[PDB]
């Protein structure tokens, strides 16, 4: 049984099991501060609607917090397949500010290119389930959405923010709505008449501390290693038809990077990341005689087929020297997130890290763009030639090659990740790195 | 369970009752926490505190 | 050029990640652990097997640890696809663990069908899906062996494996109760099914060999292990309906420091249908045809994502009359608790609320202690059921508040609570510290 | 509120927080050496084409090196449907050798099998969408496939490859390309006339440590625990519609082993683990009258239909003994993997865990084979008697009976993954055991 | 007896206290040490026919209007003291139950 | 709301069931005339309602809220307004069509005390003894015909 | 077992003691040291005519 | 149906088998049942169907 496996015992095994550490089979656990975790509707100060603007101040509910959800209501504008990720697409972005000094920011696209690189399998489909409606529903269908945010302290209890320890300063949160949702307020370009106008609302958890781990966050300085998000909107070189396009961007990002990432996108259409075209998904009524290539199937916004992308290919230079050689753009969409994330990337959006692990916490790597006086993203498009009406073409085309309609991703967002330490004493604080 | 085992009785799966008292006499008269703020803005607040002069005049 | 470059870009900003380094990433040093193997071996089942019947089994002293059991079930389809939902889960209607004839912990289908809901994901609960149903189409007369995994803690992990021979006047036992009626076995709805073969039932367990020091080790000294309990009650649900959101309080009779509450409401007929039946795909038998039958689920799609069918609108926690937490919708407890600390995807009609850093992990990171609150309750508030269940414009047009009149059909309630406890072991006798 | 929960505390919670040693509230990320990753392209020795043998040196770039991508262009030679991770079957197999010794090897059905145990989820996914064609592409479609390599040190930045370390010996990749691919270059036996050779580039991921870290691994002696393949094909003995056929596989594997896998498929159609049938990705045509069930739906060709699969049971035996009681073939289709990995294993697919652990990096238990003279897997067979091309035939029958066309997995690939020790010093290395 | 004022049909009141309706304690029942306390109702026949007001109006104390099933939502509360704390600068209550 | 802390929390039913049993007379009347239409007013009628709250420091001068003394906490009060009103936005469950929405304004009478109070209440502890509000719906035994 | 008689349908007893119809204790549940005692109850379908 | 046993430890609490001092034997209960039970599965000596 067994028994004639532990008796195959050999000299090779003393690698394994000579002079043994550990066991497996007696796991010692640690005994911890007690807590407790309480969820706290915070107020809004400001209407809420498409096109708002408003903010909360995190009440002194607690003495740290962690996770934050912003709650929304929306009613369809239109039948299933009319919106895609409209919660998303709504939060149009979140500041943090400590003290008056702004720490960080996200913006609606950040939150679909990080959930495209960084969220996977159910986490992925219980996010998009938070987002949207993914059950068929029906226009004026009524659903509460969550959409969490993404700070340092809303992923890890590690970097929860000691509330307490800042009793000088203020921290609050700034939010934007959209001026508009596709399939909510509006379709397309048009406006959706009756539509309704959102309801929102902040939650935040709160940790609540024994006696003793009060008194200490409240009284002693702490240095919490964060994360910020860099983010610069820019000109996409427009994509051609006869040639191929290319660009070199001023990387215009500072500290210590995890890592880079950037999509290229038709502003018209929230999370169009790649081109449209008449195969099934592709387009609003892809497959068939009513097919546009001129609209996206909202429901089915995304795709991982890659024909669909722009990018040929990219490199990083910094300092006129390159960072690493010539890679095509499956590259980075591709390979990058299965070596560095694990999960699978939608075509259109792209991934380059210098982290070994840029989806944890530990900083395993990072490039310091505060040490680069020249740093910048070369990129080379597809050829555009692609009849995106024509399946035959749309799917038997080559590596190098796009739609036509590819030359509408005229938008690029490139994203950066990196680490600064938010430094806090005496009862207030704030960035130890401006840059 | 033979011999001196039962008398280890005790170290064995006869746990103890953790409610040690009904709520009437004790039991959770101890339990009571004050429900403060946990964690206040001390900024608005220490200006009202030691500056009450100055705020007066 | 190339990585060189970016390791000369060097300055303060990556002190704070590399100066006076403490760890590299690329020389790992393996422990060196003590020698085992692992072995799985027969149980023998006293007692007789069949529909309805209680059978048990001694775990044979075979090893110097136990860990995993398995049952294993073969049954057969009294009818085609789409009839079964997860048979051998439902099956193995409880499984109490007894130690030195005192009570351990205890399992039951629909515990299985609960912490599968909220714990496994992706392709862990798709394989487990595969060990206890007919997933590939399979046909009337069908037969197939099942493996139904057990749960306790000594079967999640060996670092809590039971020391089966430190316990020398004790044995360890199972007891398990087989459902009176399996759907899509040996019952369809109601209706018996004529000719329904009895089940074949075999009970694995996989000990652990240790070699001469561990084994001694195990057998003389005293050990306590921090383990997992579940404690469960039914009560009945508070009945919804087209004119009213029903509230109800349910006092919990829980003890125990407390990892997290689950719980579900259900239709007691039909096994795991945790929702309202409708005429939208896959949300009763027949639903998008004429045959369309809201009395009846499309029992191979019985759980389901899509909320509308949820009952529950609203719930909270009070501790001893403080509410724990601000009150949160029914959506939030399912979506959302969950993603923030699972991080899988909940079906709709199950209910979350943890009051642990990871309730999905074997380390305690905080628990709330039952047996110092002298009245908890769990208030829940229902959806006012007035939705046509038979039109999908009803069905899937509706709003937040409102669910499918065929909503009331799932009458009882189950509520569990998950608990840490202590396992001792001494001088030749299993325990528990606390009742 | 929260504050009712942390005054709840009584003679249960010493357990859990007396004596405080951790919270959870504020974490600590340890200081590390600076490293910075390069991806530098190889050049690949010999010449590029189907049924080819190539190779490549790893270049002296960096210090360390860890993943290793191979990138492939393919064309379409058929349409959506015809390729089944088609990159994969056209990387035969792939060696790994440091100073002329064979350090390890990986076949393009160990990829397969690989991948049906270890990969899941959406890693498994984006893994197919790297070899694969899933967006139902057309033919004469093109699209560059990046294979990753799966040797030790692909797998982990802990086994770095310490090429500043081996100053003295050259490191090198065999790799053998297949001599057809699957709705590449040929469909079946077809030749798929005008049918492109395959472009072919090896690009090796480099670390370069900081000038500490450097000059400790170019001077110091190193011990790298590290994984190694073991592998031999076989002649499966084949089940028929009158028979179980039984079979005594004598394995000869050595040093201490995490786990053995194996499978049983047809060799003309890579991917195929499991019989053919009349049943909905099951054979091309499936579902309807112009059904063959002699040959596969090549874009469906892996499933998760036991139905189809040919093992009845099996045991592993040690110098004669059980070292397990008999389980059926489901138990280490679908069982092994819950118990000991936590994906989804497709029919076909077996495995044995020694372990408690195998996925891991770190030793869990192993069976050491060098102390094992006769070592036997012993297979047991379903009866091949379910008429394939009706789809009631297979789809409402028995737990050990399978279909007709289960007798055309006439392979067995049987494999094991073991420990050994790759030493360094001097400048040179290789391993503790030959 | 307690307040002096004229209670509306269907609502009740039980006191504890001498004077419910004032500021100052005039008597208590602390809940916080009682396991179990429990309001048992005994409700009236809902037999007499509303429509009909003689049928209501001539008749017995232990029955009630038909329609009187209608009332099918019991709200019961209780009035109780605690402390707000105010010092240096902050506040919380006392006692949390 | 007090720093956070829900001190109490009031009902529009137990509004209803306190002035059942606690207000009287003309103060009864004159509380209805500022939460209802009590001289026939008709369709179209618009009215200004005053709602007084009925929290501890809303009673009696005796426990005003030392806001001066709570420097480091905020007060707040959260309302919900009733998706429905009878008679003004639905009748019975029908809506009214052409019903106005709710214009709503909050109310704070302040107290400004002189140096030497203002200073005391500021620098000194309070223990203010306040009522609360303990609050469960139940379903009701409903009597048989 | 505890009484000796014969209990009418619809009675129903459990006793903690060995002899409940005596007067001398014979064991007890003390209920002044249980916080939360449930008598849980299933009844039979009623739909005999 | 419900049958109590007539062993001497099934009459009084006076002669209950001390299980627990006898820690190395076991206590075994064999039932043997009637092939045929009147009015149940035969009647007379006619089997019912």
């Amino acid at each position: 049984g067994g028994l004639s496996q532990l008796v195959a015992y050999g000299a090779q095994d003393v690698y394994l099991t000579g002079n043994p550490q550990i066991t497996f089979f007696k796991t010692v656990y640690r005994r911890y501060t007690n807590f407790a975790i309480e969820s706290i509707q915070q107020t809004i100060n400001g209407s809420v609607g498409f096109g708002n603007k408003v903010s909360t101040q995190i009440s002194r509910n607690g003495d740290l917090i962690t996770d934050i959800v912003v709650e929304f209501v929306l009613t369809k504008g239109g039948n299933g397949g009319t919106t895609y990720y409209p919660a998303e697409e709504l939060l149009q972005d979140v500041e943090l500010e400590i003290g008056g000094q702004r720490i960080d920011k996200h913006y609606n696209d950040w939150f679909r290119t990080y959930d495209a690189l960084f969220r996977m399998n159910d986490d992925r489909y219980n996010y998009r389930r938070m987002t949207d409606w993914v059950n068929n529903e029906l226009v004026g269908a009524q659903k509460r959405f969550y959409v969490p945010l993404i700070f340092f302290f809303n992923q890890t209890p590690g970097l929860a923010l000691p509330l307490i320890a800042l009793q000088y300063h203020e921290v609050k949160l700034y939010f934007t709505l959209a001026s508009q949702v596709q399939g909510v307020n509006y379709n397309g370009s048009s406006a959706i008449a009756g539509a309704a106008q959102p309801t929102m609302s902040v939650w935040v958890d709160y940790i609540f501390l024994d006696t003793q781990e009060r008194t200490r966050f409240a009284q002693l300085p702490h240095e919490y290693l964060i994360e910020q998000l860099q983010f610069t909107g820019s000109e996409t070189a427009t994509p051609s038809a006869t040639t191929q396009a290319s660009q070199n961007i001023r990387l215009n990002f500072n500290h210590p990077t995890k890592y880079l990432a950037w999509n290229f996108n038709n502003p018209t259409n929230y999370g169009q990341y790649t081109a449209l075209a008449n195969i099934p998904g592709a387009c609003s009524g892809a497959g068939t005689a009513a097919a546009t290539v001129t609209t996206p199937d909202y429901g089915n916004t995304g795709t991982y087929n890659e024909q669909l992308a722009v990018l040929d290919s990219a490199k990083i230079q910094l300092n006129g020297q390159d960072r690493f050689a010539t890679r095509k753009g499956s590259y980075f969409n591709k390979v990058q997130p299965y070596q560095s994330i694990g999960g699978v990337t939608p075509a259109g959006v792209y991934l380059y890290s210098f982290a070994l692990k840029p989806a944890g916490r530990q900083p395993s790597g990072t490039c310091n763009f505060s040490r680069i006086d020249n740093a910048t993203l070369s990129l080379t498009y597809k050829t555009c030639s692609i009849d995106a009406t024509s399946p035959a073409a749309v799917l038997g085309n080559t590596e190098t090659v796009t739609a036509n309609t590819a030359t509408l991703l005229t938008a690029l967002n490139i994203y950066a990740k990196n680490y600064n330490v938010l430094r806090i004493m005496s009862g207030m604080g704030g960035l130890a790195y401006a840059n | 369970l033979s011999g001196e085992a039962a008398a280890m009785y005790g170290d064995v799966v006869v746990q103890k009752t953790t409610r040690a008292c009904r709520k009437s006499e004790g039991g959770f008269k101890d339990v009571n926490t004050e429900l403060w703020g946990t964690s206040p803005y001390l900024g608005r607040g220490d200006g009202e505190v030691y500056n009450m002069p100055a705020s007066n005049q």
